[PDB]
């Protein structure tokens, strides 16, 4: 239900983080 | 304005990045729904393990896939921009070349649209991509709490104000980036063309000092460059902070009035500190766009600058005659419009007949010569090729009726049988060329290359002296057999056996009656046998006739004669 | 291999060090900083979820605001820093190649296109920029949280954590495949660049015979082939990377699944709690996406300095040339010798161009040197400036071997006109001037007057700042000979050598110029095919198929 779950809410932290390593490495410098 | 002049070279391949959009977010749907199927990871065993795993495989897939399409979609655009850059460049006028060097249009059309590209390709995924998860969040938190959606909503263009106002000096720093670039390289392919001279004068710190100095100026700009994007960095995160807080504390202010449970506010907040995120990425895209608006103006004005020059025509006459008619002929140069190069020249070219023009040095007759190659037009009266103005003959047909050995001839980098066979569409066969080669001379020392006419000559012609070079000229002219030919100087550096070559071809070679000949010379003894003889002075004609008639007025050509 | 070149731009980068280290500095304080946000974060959060106490509450909320602006400002001057220390290392790169390519043997402009060496100078010299600045940094960042991670793991199940090197999410056999592949992918790609870009360096130099001839789509079909070559190889490059990043994914999710089953495991026993295997498996997530990040990292890292080895091969090359010289004695006389020489260009060393030669030129008297085409007169000449060496025998200018003077005592002594000169853009003072540190306009014209150059300067726009365009192009023929001739008169040379230098001029300039030798202290040596002015001459050379004729 509405419920969120921690350990899937990180996972779409750590995804929309690590989106810019693998391209654009430029953006992170 | 100009972003959408950008945008616009995307429309050839809509379909494609139409198809990306539809992958995007067909993946970002799957990855984002796996909790409404597998629950708190505490409520758990093998079901909801297996269903994760195909979820997250076929996600994976899915990217590779979308990945492939934009990478093979971008190279395509990246290519045909750089080959139309390059076409439009090769479009313009002739002054045009004289206006920019050779250096500078090189860096133009090989590094700004490298970068150019280069920026497009990442920053339209990267926009894409989290322009897709901003929606998903938002639609989350839509859900959750409309009244806070809304107060965040309405205070997202104060964050954008700020980066509208100066988005302009970033363009204005790229223009003077990118043209430090290009006078730097200008500088290096000037000394590196010609090596020997400045080994001669031994001055190779000069060059090296002036390319210091354009490395100087490169240097100023870097450091304005790093100082914006500091600034930017810091403006840019302070808005998300403030944006987060904001609204984290207006819900303070609504769960304490009782009017909304803290349950709402939870996942509200939990969502909201990943949609900020997604807006700051957003943020952060924008100065590079004007930073590549910045770096694509020069290429763009080059792309769509209206040649000054004529457009081609469409005569292509099967059988042309070879008159040439001069009618009051004036010429001034665009760079000293105000200085006449030539007043009022009036003769005719006609078949079987060699024409001589002489005189002193500057008097402008490599200028009549470019007037004759339609290089130049004139300012004042009409050039006429067999009754028709030259513009009105296609291009490719009248370079192919009219041929012309320059003064101080020029040898590409290739084979010396494309360097004689260069141009011509309907490749010649080895006995044309082995022809032409004997016509002019040229065969003699050919054949004792160990390659014969395969061997490669660099791009500067340095792998031969003056009179081979002016010999494979010769020659290249004369294999296509041209009804008008343009000697300017061929014999300046020919040996007086080479020379017997020339005298031959124009007084009693059988294929002359087919030709119309101008001879421009200073070696005065090979035009005693030319049918008129024409004396160029200041830009006007003094006098003219054939060589007794000269010899009798005892006037400027009788003067110049006598003098040794 | 690759750890030497990286060594070398470790020693090239130390003029930044008092930059690098507050970038480091920075680094730091931005990374320590990141790590406590969300913290707050979850002290907020519960705060939210429990009893209000407003108190709390805005106490917990300053605190966030007040790190989040301290790591906002920790990470944009680490990235200002290190954007301007990359900007500093391409310039260093830039000025430091050119300087080495301009100390090369002549030998070496020809087994070389010019565009390709621009093209060396130009978007090359960034893949060698990128290294420290860009890579380095990530990996640091990465790694100092990776640490961290496990550090964090370990007080959980030390059992788990050992259990956690299973391998890593990665193997160490595709990566090495892939990083030998793209090294190789991207050398391909800068020679293709390169390859491209001489075809424009040609097309548009010699645009005006282009024009003549009606060839310039020829020019953009030939271009368009080339850029085709440049495209195949990036898409080659790019579905390679994305095959593995996914090979990768896959690797990661086994590797989780693993971990959860022995977790499961773990609870089945009761040797744990769901607490602290909800927060175990948080960290192990983080792990294992962080360390295939570090992994890429290195190994575009490598990639990239591996590929760029072009320029390290041009900056290091030895030149084909003697030692250099140190005689520049106050007076000289000019005795010029020729004593058994012999030579062959060495691009093309099987064909002897001169067969053992032998002469003398004195002061005060004028040398001609005359034969056919081909028969090696401009060699000659190359070979007394000291441009080229010869193969046998020596040449003795007063006693002494050419190649022992100063390179540039010797080039303001002995001066030459050359076969077709050239000339530089810039104003006409800058091209009579050419190669001066400090000349006086008096001096420059006389030699104008001397060369019967000022006749025609007083009709430009500004007189002697009048600008002569790219090669001269905006000049007569006449013209541009003459202002080369001056630039030889303008510095009193001991050896004079014209080759060819009336070739251009009219009847009338050319009769005003044959007292080369009026003063008699010069030593003149005169190349021509014109028997007119050989007449003047005190020794006459006949030069034939490379040997002297009786
Ligand atoms: N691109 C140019 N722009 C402006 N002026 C030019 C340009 N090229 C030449 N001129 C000038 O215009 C005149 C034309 O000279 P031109 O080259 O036609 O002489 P010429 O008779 O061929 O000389 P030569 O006998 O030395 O070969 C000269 O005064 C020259 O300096
Ligand atoms: N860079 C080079 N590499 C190899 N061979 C060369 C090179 N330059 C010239 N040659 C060859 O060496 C020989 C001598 O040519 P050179 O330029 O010395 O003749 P030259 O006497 O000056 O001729 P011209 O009267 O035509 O000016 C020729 O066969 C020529 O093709
Ligand atoms: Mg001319
Ligand atoms: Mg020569």
């Amino acid at each position: 239900r509405f419920k969120i779950c921690p350990y899937h809410w990180y996972k779409q932290h750590m995804s929309l983080l690590f989106r810019r390593y693998y391209h654009k490495l430029d953006s992170i410098i | 304005n100009p972003v959408r002049r950008l945008l616009g070279c995307l429309g050839s391949e809509t379909r494609r990045l139409s198809l990306f959009l539809v992958l995007v977010v067909l993946s970002s749907l799957g990855e984002m729904a796996i909790p409404f199927f597998t629950g708190r990871l505490t409520d758990w065993f093998t079901r909801n393990l297996t269903l994760m795993s195909i979820l997250t495989i076929a996600s994976a897939v899915l990217e590779f896939v979308g990945d492939g399409i934009y990478n093979n979609t971008m190279g395509h655009v990246h290519s045909h921009l750089q080959g139309e850059v390059f076409g439009a460049v090769l479009r313009q006028e002739t002054e045009f070349f004289q206006q920019n060097q050779t250096g500078n249009i090189m860096s133009r059309v090989t590094e700004d649209t490298s970068t150019l590209s280069d920026s497009l390709s990442e920053n339209l995924s990267l926009f894409l991509w989290y322009l897709v998860r901003g929606l998903c969040l938002l639609g989350i938190m839509l859900w959750g709490s409309v009244s806070l959606t809304m107060v965040t909503l309405i205070t997202l263009p104060l964050l954008f104000l700020l980066p509208k106002k100066v988005g302009k000096w970033y363009q204005l720093l790229e223009v003077q980036v990118r043209e430090s670039l290009a006078k730097s390289s200008q500088v290096a392919i000037e000394a590196l063309s010609a090596m020997p001279t400045v080994r001669s004068f031994a001055n190779e710190e000069g060059e090296a000092q002036k390319f210091r100095e354009k490395l100087q100026e490169i240097k100023t700009l870097n450091q304005k460059e790093a100082v914006a994007y500091a600034v930017n960095s810091w403006t840019t995160s302070i808005s998300g902070m403030l944006l987060k807080v904001g609204i984290l504390y207006i819900g303070g202010q609504l769960v304490t009035s009782g009017a909304v449970s803290s349950g709402n506010l939870v996942t509200f907040v939990l969502y909201q500190m990943q949609f900020t995120q997604a807006v700051e990425v957003l943020l952060s895209i924008y100065p590079r766009v004007q930073k590549a608006v910045g770096s694509s103006e020069k290429i763009f004005e080059y792309l769509d600058r209206t040649p000054r020059c004529p457009p081609s025509g469409l005569l292509t006459p099967l059988h042309l005659e070879g008159l040439v008619q001069f009618q009051d002929v004036s010429f001034a140069y665009p760079n000293r419009p105000d200085v006449l190069v030539l007043q009022g020249l009036t003769f005719t070219l006609r078949p079987g007949e060699v024409t001589a023009l002489v005189g002193p040095n500057g008097s402008g007759k490599s200028t009549v010569a470019a007037l004759l190659q339609n290089l130049y037009q004139p300012t004042g009266g009409q050039l006429l090729l067999d009754g028709k103005p030259l513009p009105q003959y296609e291009h490719r047909y009248l370079h192919r009726q009219v041929a012309a050995v320059g003064q101080e001839p020029q040898v590409f980098g290739r084979s010396l049988q494309e360097n004689i066979a260069y141009g011509l569409t309907q490749k010649p066969t080895m006995e044309e060329i082995t022809a032409a080669a004997v016509k002019s001379g040229a065969h003699s020392f050919i054949s004792g290359l160990p390659q014969g006419y395969d061997t490669e000559v660099d791009e500067a012609g340095s792998q031969l002296s003056g009179g081979q070079r002016q010999a494979v000229a010769l020659a290249r002219a004369l294999i296509r057999k041209p009804c008008v030919l343009i000697l300017d100087d061929a014999t300046s550096a020919l040996d007086a056996n080479s020379q017997l070559q020339v005298e031959q071809l124009l007084y009693e070679s059988p294929e002359r009656y087919s030709r119309s000949v101008l001879l421009i010379t200073q070696h005065l003894s090979l035009v005693e046998q030319a049918d008129h003889i024409l004396f160029l002075e200041g830009g006007a004609i003094r006098e003219g006739g054939t060589h007794q008639q000269l010899m009798e007025k005892k006037g400027c050509y009788w003067a110049m004669v006598q003098a040794p | 291999n690759n750890k030497v070149l990286m060594w070398r731009l470790l020693k090239l980068s130390r003029p930044d060090l008092p930059l690098l280290v507050a970038a480091f500095f920075f680094l730091v304080l931005a990374v320590l900083g990141e790590t406590l946000i969300p913290h707050y974060s979850g002290r907020v959060i519960d705060i939210l979820g429990g009893d209000f106490d407003p108190h709390a509450f805005a106490s917990a909320i300053f605190f966030m605001c007040l790190f989040s602006f301290g790591s906002s400002l920790s990470a944009g001057c680490r990235g200002g820093c290190f954007t301007y220390t990359m900007s500093r290392i391409n310039l260093r790169i830039r000025e430091q190649l050119f300087s080495s390519l301009l100390r090369q043997d002549l030998g070496f402009f020809q087994e070389t296109k010019t565009g390709e060496l621009n093209s060396r100078l130009s978007s090359d010299t960034t893949l060698m920029s990128n290294w420290l600045p860009l890579n380095a940094n990530v990996l640091l960042r990465s790694l100092v949280k990776v640490v961290g991670l496990y550090g964090f793991m370990l007080s959980i199940s030390p059992r788990l954590t050992l259990l956690s090197l299973l391998h890593m999410p990665f193997t160490i056999a595709a990566e090495k495949v892939y990083n030998t592949r793209h090294q190789e992918v991207l050398r391909e790609i800068q020679d293709a660049v390169a390859r491209a870009g001489q075809v424009v360096r040609e097309a548009v130099g010699g645009l005006q015979t282009v024009r003549s001839f009606g060839a310039e789509e020829h020019e953009v079909c030939r271009y368009k082939e080339a850029l085709e070559q440049c495209r195949q190889l990036y898409w080659r490059r790019d579905l390679e990377r994305a095959l593995y990043l996914l090979v990768r994914r896959v690797l990661h999710l086994g590797v989780q699944m693993l971990m959860l089953s022995c977790g499961l495991q773990q609870m089945q026993d009761g040797e744990l709690t769901q607490g602290s295997l909800l927060s175990f498996m948080i960290y192990q997530e983080s792990v294992g996406s962080y360390v295939q990040t570090l992994v890429y990292i290195y190994g575009d890292m490598l990639s990239n300095v591996g590929a760029a080895e072009k320029v390290f091969s041009y900056m290091d090359r030895q030149p084909n040339l003697p030692s250099p010289g140190t005689l520049a004695p106050t007076t000289l006389q000019g005795v010029v010798k020729f004593q058994d020489v012999s030579f062959a260009y060495p691009n093309r060393p099987d064909r002897p161009v001169l067969k053992g030669l032998t002469f003398t030129l004195r002061p005060g008297e004028v040398t001609a040197l005359v034969g056919p085409n081909g028969s090696g007169k401009s060699t000659v000449a190359a070979l007394l400036q000291n441009l080229y060496q010869p193969t046998g025998g020596q040449v003795l200018l007063d006693e002494k071997p050419i190649s022992q003077y100063e390179h540039c005592y010797l080039h303001s002594q002995v001066v030459s006109v050359g076969q077709e000169p050239v000339l530089f853009s810039g104003s006409v003072r800058n091209n009579i001037a050419y190669g001066l540190q400090s000349c006086e306009d008096d001096k420059v014209m006389a030699a104008a007057q001397a060369a019967h150059a000022d006749d025609f300067i007083q009709e430009m726009e500004h007189g002697i700042y009048t600008d002569v365009g790219e090669k001269g192009s905006q000049l007569a023929a006449g013209q541009k000979q003459r202002l080369a001739i001056a630039r030889a008169l303008v510095r009193d040379p001991r050896v004079l050598i014209l080759d060819q230098a009336t070739s251009a001029l009219d009847v009338q300039c050319e009769q005003a110029l044959q007292d080369w030798n009026s003063r008699g202290d010069r030593t003149v040596l005169v190349i021509a095919h014109r028997l007119q002015t050989v007449q003047r001459a005190h020794q006459i050379l006949v030069l034939q198929e490379g040997k002297l004729q009786k």
